[PDB]
């Protein structure tokens, strides 16, 4: 009966999570396996492919390039938002939470799961861009000039380990309501209750992953440990922010990279 | 411009 309903937990989760994320995993890895009935990505590998690129533009000055880039992902990341914002209401307890905690727990838990998101995109030659239809490779965002060059390698890093956890929609619904319902935002005036949703959901993710994967080695364990990454992940990208503001001149960027890396984040 | 990140929540809350 207490497992019942924690599976009936997972499966309202999951129920929640299709009706409001159009960008299922499922359906990126659809995309990048081949699967899918339509033609393939255009794959962008070097200059040349990118420039024969262009399934998407006014002169972007030197030392804004990288701050412009940073805010137009962040704008670019809206609809998002949004989405995660409608999943979080399904959440049971959430919505009875107190408006300004709802609030405080979005701002912060959004960029965990864009995370998250990013991830689905990935693999470890490269990434999903321009709704699915373009992808770029890991060498050649990783080849270009400092400080760019540096921008996305870490989150490959991060994407490759947190995939090989090989985590489904239906955990990753659990997952990321976990992530919602952090209890140590900065500002939250009713913890209590909180943290009591959150270990609910806690029960339900290892009971989850106990019954779809079966087979694996401290499986709950090493997801939990994803939280830390992409706390990491994002407490850092300040980081990037300062070593842009003084860097060995120039910033220059050829405006199709520009355009790429406003799909990222 | 003066509206951030928490407007597009709270508009999406209501
Ligand atoms: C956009 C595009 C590309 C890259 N990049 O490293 O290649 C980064 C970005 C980008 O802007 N990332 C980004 C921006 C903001 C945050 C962020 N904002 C936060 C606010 C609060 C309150 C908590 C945590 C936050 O993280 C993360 C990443």
């Amino acid at each position: 009966p207490e497992s019942a309903d924690l599976r009936a937990l997972a499966k309202h989760l999951y129920d929640s999570y299709i009706k409001s994320f159009p960008l299922t995993k499922a359906k990126a890895r659809a995309i990048l396996t081949g699967k899918t009935t339509d033609k393939s990505p255009f794959v962008i590998y070097d200059m040349n492919s990118l420039m024969m690129g262009e399934d998407k533009p006014l002169q972007e000055q030197s030392k804004e390039v990288a701050i412009r880039i940073f805010q137009g992902c962040q704008f670019r990341s809206v609809e998002a938002v949004q989405e995660i914002t409608e999943y979080a209401k399904s959440i049971p307890g959430f919505v009875n939470l107190d408006l300004n905690d709802q609030v405080t727990l979005l701002k912060y838990g959004v960029h965990e799961i864009i995370y998250t998101m990013l991830a689905s995109l990935m693999n470890k030659d490269g990434v999903l861009i321009s709704e699915g239809q373009g992808f770029m490779t890991r060498e050649f965002l990783k080849s270009l000039r400092k400080p760019f060059g540096d921008f996305m390698e870490p989150k490959f890093e991060f994407a490759v380990k947190f995939n090989a956890l090989e985590l489904d929609d239906s955990d990753l619904a659990i997952f990321i309501a976990v992530i919602i319902l952090s209890g140590d935002r900065p500002g939250l005036l009713n913890v209590k209750p909180i943290e009591d949703i959150q270990d609910n959901l806690l029960q339900a993710l290892e009971l989850q992953l106990k019954l779809n994967h079966p087979e694996s080695s401290q499986l709950f364990a090493k997801l939990l440990q994803k939280m830390t990454d992409l706390r990491q992940i994002v407490t850092e990208h300040v980081q990037l922010l300062q070593v842009i503001k003084k860097t060995e001149t120039d910033m220059s960027l050829h405006p199709l990279l520009q355009e790429i890396y406003k799909d990222l984040y | 411009s003066n509206l951030g990140l928490e407007d597009i929540i709270r508009k999406a809350l209501m």
